[PDB]
């Protein structure tokens, strides 16, 4: 334990008459007035030691200060445990539960999944959406994000979805997930913490949470304790994982705020340059392992800047995550149901959930084909509303009303609605007797023969 | 008269909803794109700047010693 | 071994080492820092205080920990056994060290051999005489890896010429045992059938020829907009999840090349998982019985949770590796998965450095090592006796930021690019075929491409020049009638829009899932060019006999839909049935006629 | 000599108790591989020196390398035999020939001329294209900035240009390949190997494989390899500089590396006299018949024109040959916007006694058909497809016209003055003759024919 220190300059500290500081090490500091605040060391240079203040430096004297380093890396108390109690941004319970038994201790940060051991998405589920089946299907093991929109039903999107995963999915043991939050609303929190008691799946799974008016520090860092639980569950425990992170935005903001106070060079939009592999550090540790039972699908939410599709989160977003689910605010303000962009939404993999011996053969060619549809009744609708409705030809008009009714009936269910793949897949079928024989170039005959009444 | 009257006043309705959401979109889609394209450029200008200015200071705070 | 040449960790942040008390090591050598004795590249040097660039993860080190220099530059092995093996970015192989690390995760200051010591070849001595004169490039000696690629070559040595002195008789040995000695003004010095090779130095070749082959690509708007040939440089710029990897897994599918290279950099663990797993599954259907697409691929492993500085080391790797089977005398290409990724990770590097950055955050170099990459790579005689001609492909995978080439990294690959090919995100969200913008993506190698194309004596230039005529007219078509509408043109304009949608249903768009569209041969898309022309041409003269474009279209139906099911077609055989259908349309114009 | 250094820095080293150095000097450094490399020391301060290495500082042992200091500058070996002949980017010979001999030996940074001692050129060059010849007239002795974009093939109009230049003497043509491509070089190869004028013509080779950083001082010493032939040949001598916009990297690049205070797009800040170096290469001098003119070519970033190197090269040099993107994406030749485009050496050059009297006038209502037919395309482009009434219709026609014919001449096509000016005299009758307000009296009177 050192209580010696030597400047004092903005969210930061310096210290001296040490040797030997490890990288994100796990420090101690005991301030002045007997606050003990927790802290990672940043870098080492000669008999001189730099690290980054949690708690901030406000209110610290230099003189009467003590630290206490332990020399050890970030460490995370990681247990059985956690499943049903819920956690904090800081690791301390949220729950007001007693002192929680670590079954085991491990680095918060995560290790990367070898490559030869990395085994590809496979199998299926089901989400409860027709949008989340048809149209851009979900892998179970894989990793989609959901780029949403301020005042969006994004909380309400992500509820219904934690709410019909493992209700629907046993139509394909339940389904164990885990919630997480990093720097969101206090609203946003309950109407989260509403959401999982009614979905009653708490009680199954683990919650971190860090509220906006913690530091930035543990909210950045409840993302590593999340997936480092995810990991041992997935790994230790040999049970399925899904991984639900929320408010991406504001841990954003706050690391390009860490990295402009440190004086470090900006990237694109004034954010980090290592802002990259800095999302693909948490972005690529999804995945299914060779050998090993379960597997951790991401489902990450975020929420782009202004409505701005062309903002550099939603770009480094995509950039290392493989796919997402687009969430635009012009059906948002239509009044119906949850807006999910079929054009800009899409998976990675669509074709392993797809084909026979899995689900149908009849899946990604209504897919292909039901997106041809919807795309030729967008331009449609813009010549439409460009030229007007007597300047369009007969097929401009039926993928018009064809899109339409897409979005008011499939595109349309509820919240606490959850559609069985059968009953999407039935609806498609029934949404593509909507249009001409010679609409859809992307079907085959014998679907197209079996398809139609 | 009167039809050719019509006919123009087809086309000058047509004009009219080329001028709304066609150019307008298409001309405020760009001026906004090129305002965030140089407002990006003269934030990296002034980064740059930023970064000689320290390096500026911190080679006069090295040699003040 | 025993040197002991020495510095000491001085300051340690992120992946920045530098580290004092070392005056021997030189600027971007080999050396084993920290406890773990992890692999590292000395960059910078002030004073007696050297910066060092570590390719690692800098995680659980602290001060006080040694790093030797090594003294030597960085390298990799080259010769038989690369093949059919992924690779780390320490060019370690990945299943042998899951295998030893008996753990899914990525340990940090693991040493393992490229390839396997163990590893036993029957290797035959490749024509080559007893006392005879040999140099550097020569092969000494042919191993076949695989039942389709043989006798892979054992290079000699670079920086030896003389005379063969001791050269042991042919069978079954190892890449580290010596399978021949030679005697030069260098005294003695041991060959193996495992020549390593500097990374930072691509292998050399004799001399720069002119392409005349043209690489067949199996799609149709690459085989007809913007044309590679080999020894080509063709970018492939992006955005994100736009279907990159996707374009490039089907690139090092289709490839008529020999070898493939693929080095994945900052991408998904899940692409290089399912590429690994569906890699078994396909396997060749032309000569050389038996043969997977994994055996006749080699695949370097560059993980987006992995560091930074590790992608750029995988890049280099795989460019020596394509270098060295150039080297080898046959035809090869490099896919480069987001060199973006590469472009931001010299990007943190020089931000790191302390040094002033110019454009997106990244340095004033990164041109210099994209042109650098860019001719690197190409076609030319090899070295050694055989005189055969090499061919290395450049393929280079760019993910620029929401889609703009205004971006540093589109802008620094098209100046070194004499070919270039874009990607849309409009068609790839309609979940329509491959996208690329005709009035966007163009290649300066066309010509030679169309020079090359006319050794079959098809046309390429006239179908492609008249296509691309009236791909612009009816862009401007299509402008026009956004402007006024569609009832103010006439009936050349909407003959002309009508074949635009017919080139882009019936042509552009391929089912890359199904069983037919997904490659298309050179004989069917130039017979499918020549009957849309030959439609074209014959609706184009009927709308000038006096007959309507409605008239005209009404008839035309069943030709319509026979041009639109030649996308099916069949097997090798029976392509006759297909020219054949281009008279049922003489006959519609006769039928026209009447 | 010294082999002691102090600490490297990037591709820059510097050293510490040095004594008697020489800023701006030739040093020849041996390393621990025994590869031998030159160098050129950029500051000197105090007992320390800072050199900077040309053909990069990669691959080299601090204690087995020795730096050894001529103590004079650059001094480049000029000779009359180098012609047929050529060299790399370290003055080493590209053509598998022998060491030639040296006539002299003097600065490749050359020698500024006396400004009484200048002359301006009235002289007159065919450049062979009806859209050169006539637009922006050709002069030799004077300066034309060539910008490009990324793809585009202006080395093909650049090659088709110095095969159609070369009344008794020929004119010698020198160039400067900075970073150039390897593809780059052979097609330039096999272009003047067509020409068959490579044997009049000689050129120091740096290509993209070999070091870029030797590459500034090439374009230097072709530089004085023109000054050399200007001022003692007396023979007429055209520079070329390819790919001048990785020279303006490069230099931003060591002047990033000096850490000083960086321009616009990282550029120096004394590059506004550096880029006039580079522009210092052209000119003749009082009292001698050769003339040497410098003729750059560099790629606009992004293609766009507003960038740095393109504007300091504008505004530097006298007139700019720009290429516009869509005209060459129609697959017309050569993509000259005569917009952009202009030249300040047509004045003294037009007129009678040197091309003809109808010269300036048919130039400027080209220009100004051409800019109303521009205006007339952005009105069609807003307005209807009926070209605006009747002048609108008659100009677009016009700039279609003159498009497909005038500004399309064809690459392996070299057509006279005269020719030029009966094909503007054939394209001018679609418009009537009061339509013309860009000429006078005599000029409207001068062809009726």
């Amino acid at each position: 334990n050192y209580n010696t220190v030597s400047g004092v300059n903005g969210p930061l500290v310096i210290l001296e008459k040490v040797k030997f500081p490890r990288y994100n090490e796990i420090v101690n500091l005991t301030l002045p007035d007997g606050t003990v605040r927790q802290g990672q060391v940043l870098e080492i240079r000669g008999d001189r030691a730099i690290v980054q203040v949690f708690e901030g430096t406000s209110g610290i004297d230099v003189k009467k200060t003590t630290v206490e380093f332990t020399g050890e890396s970030l460490r995370i108390p990681v247990s059985e445990d956690m499943l049903g109690r819920i956690f904090d941004g800081s690791g301390r319970p949220i729950d007001n539960g007693p002192k929680v038994f670590a079954e085991d201790y491990l680095d918060i940060n995560g290790s990367p999944i070898n490559p030869y051991a990395r085994i590809y998405p496979e199998e299926m589920i089901s989400t409860g959406v027709s949008a989340i089946d048809t149209m851009n299907s979900i892998a179970r093991g894989q990793k989609i994000p959901i780029f949403s929109a301020s005042g969006l039903p994004h909380n309400e999107i992500a509820a219904q979805i934690c709410r019909q995963a493992g209700l629907v999915r046993p139509t394909k043991e339940n389904f164990s997930i885990v919630f997480a939050a990093m720097g969101v609303n206090l609203e946003t929190a309950r109407f989260f913490k509403q959401d999982f008691e009614e979905n009653g799946s708490l009680e199954r799974t683990s919650l971190f949470l860090n509220l906006a008016n913690d530091p930035t520090i543990e909210r950045i860092i409840t993302p590593r304790l999340a997936l480092t639980t995810a990991e041992y569950l997935a790994y230790q425990t040999e049970r399925h994982v899904l991984t639900i992170l929320t408010d991406m935005s504001s841990y954003a903001d706050a690391l390009r705020e860490v990295s402009a106070a440190r004086e470090e060079v900006p990237g694109r939009r004034g954010y980090p340059g290592y802002m990259y592999t800095d999302l693909s550090t948490i972005y690529e540790r999804a995945g299914r392992v060779e050998g090993r039972n379960g597997s951790i699908t991401q489902i990450p939410i975020l929420t782009m800047p202004n409505d701005d599709i062309t903002h550099p989160i939603p770009d480094l977003t995509g950039y290392i995550t493989e796919g997402q689910i687009f969430v635009d605010r012009q059906l948002h303000n239509k009044g119906i149901y949850p807006p999910i962009n079929v054009l800009p939404s899409l998976s990675r993999l669509m074709k392993s959930a797809i084909g026979e011996g899995m689900t149908r053969k009849d899946h990604g060619d209504v897919s292909n084909q039901l997106y041809a549809k919807y795309a030729i009744g967008k331009d449609a609708a813009a010549m439409k509303a460009v030229v007007g409705e007597e300047a369009l030809s007969i097929e401009d008009k039926l993928s018009l009303e064809f899109l339409e009714k897409f979005e008011k009936t499939f595109i349309t269910q509820g919240a606490y609605e959850d559609r069985t793949v059968f009953e999407s897949l039935d609806q498609a079928w029934s949404l593509l007797r909507i249009y001409p024989k010679e609409m859809l170039n992307r079907i085959s005959p014998k679907i197209l023969d079996e398809f139609y009444d | 008269a009167f039809i050719i009257l019509d006919e123009v006043i087809k086309v000058t309705n047509r004009r009219v909803n080329a001028i709304e959401h066609v150019i307008i979109p298409r001309t405020e889609n760009t001026i906004a794109y090129i305002n965030s394209e140089l407002d990006e450029l003269d934030r990296e200008e002034f980064y740059r700047l930023k970064k000689v200015q320290e390096k500026k200071q911190n080679e006069t705070a090295k040699l003040d010693a | 071994h025993a040197e002991s040449e020495y510095g000491a960790i001085y300051s340690v942040s992120g992946p920045v080492v530098i580290a004092e008390n070392m005056i021997g090591c030189a600027m971007y050598e080999l050396v084993k820092v920290g406890h773990d004795n992890l692999v590292g590249e000395v960059i910078r040097i002030d004073g007696d205080k050297a910066t060092i660039q570590v390719y690692e993860e800098t995680a659980g080190l602290t001060v006080g920990d040694p790093v030797l220099r090594t003294g030597k530059p960085l390298s990799v092995e080259l010769g038989p056994g690369l093949m059919e093996t992924i690779y780390d970015g320490i060019q370690r192989p990945l299943k042998a060290i899951k295998e030893e690390s008996q753990s899914i995760y990525i340990p940090r200051g693991i040493d393992t051999p490229a390839l396997d010591r163990t590893i036993k070849w029957q290797f035959t001595p490749g024509k080559f005489q007893v006392g005879d004169h040999i140099s550097g490039g020569d092969i000494y000696g042919s191993v076949f890896e695989n039942s389709l690629i043989s006798s892979h070559k054992i290079l000699l040595p670079p920086r030896s010429r003389g005379t063969i002195t001791w050269i042991a008789p042919a069978g079954e040995y190892t890449l580290d045992e010596k399978i021949l000695e030679v005697e030069f003004d260098g005294k003695k010095s041991d060959f193996t059938l495992y020549h390593t090779w500097p990374v930072r130095v691509p292998r050399p070749v004799t001399e720069k020829l002119s392409a005349d082959y043209p690489l067949l690509t199996g799609q149709r708007v690459l085989d007809a907009l913007f044309p590679c040939v080999q020894g080509g440089t063709t970018c492939i710029p992006g955005a994100f999840g736009c279907g990159k990897t996707v374009i490039s897994q089907s690139l090092s599918k289709y490839s008529n090349s020999d070898a493939i290279i693929y080095v994945g950099c900052g991408e998904r663990g899940n692409e290089m998982a399912e590429v690994l797993m569906e890699f078994p599954e396909l396997y060749t259907e032309m000569s050389g019985t038996k043969e997977p697409i994994m055996k006749r691929t080699t695949l370097v492993a560059n993980t987006s949770n992995m560091p930074v500085a590790a992608r750029e080391a995988s890049i280099y790797t795989g460019i020596t590796l394509a270098e060295y089977f150039r080297d080898q005398g046959k035809n090869v290409s490099m896919i480069a998965d987001s060199s973006s990724r590469w472009a931001e990770a010299l990007r943190e590097i020089s931000g790191r450095l302390g040094e002033m950055p110019a454009d997106q955050g990244f340095p004033a170099y990164l041109g210099a090592k994209l042109a650098s990459f860019y001719e690197r790579a190409g076609k030319a005689v090899a070295l050694g006796s055989p005189d055969r001609t090499g061919s290395v492909s450049i393929v280079a995978a760019v993910s620029p930021a929401g889609g703009d080439f205004s971006d540093p990294v589109t802008t620094a690959t098209l100046g070194i690019t004499q070919v270039f090919w874009g990607l849309d995100k409009k068609l790839a969200q309609r979940k329509h075929f491959p996208s690329i913008n005709t009035s966007v993506s163009y290649s300066k190698y066309t010509n030679v491409l169309n020079k090359f194309y006319d050794s079959n004596y098809p046309e390429f230039p006239v179908l492609r020049d008249r296509m691309k005529e009236i791909l612009s007219n009816a862009e401007e078509l299509e402008q026009v009638v956004q402007l006024v509408g569609k009832s103010a043109l006439s009936d050349s304009d909407k003959i002309t829009l009508d074949v635009a949608t017919l080139i882009k249903e019936d042509f552009l768009q391929q089912n890359g899932y199904s069983t037919y569209d997904a490659f298309c041969p050179i004989w069917k898309t130039f017979d499918m060019m020549r009957a849309f022309i030959s439609y074209h041409d014959e609706a184009q003269k009927a709308v000038a006999n006096g007959a309507n474009w409605s008239k005209l279209a009404d008839s035309t139906g069943d030709v319509k839909h026979a041009v639109s099911s030649s996308k099916f077609f069949e097997p090798s055989r029976g392509e006759k049935e297909v020219h054949g259908e281009f008279e049922k349309l003489l006959s519609t114009m006769q039928e026209r006629f009447a």
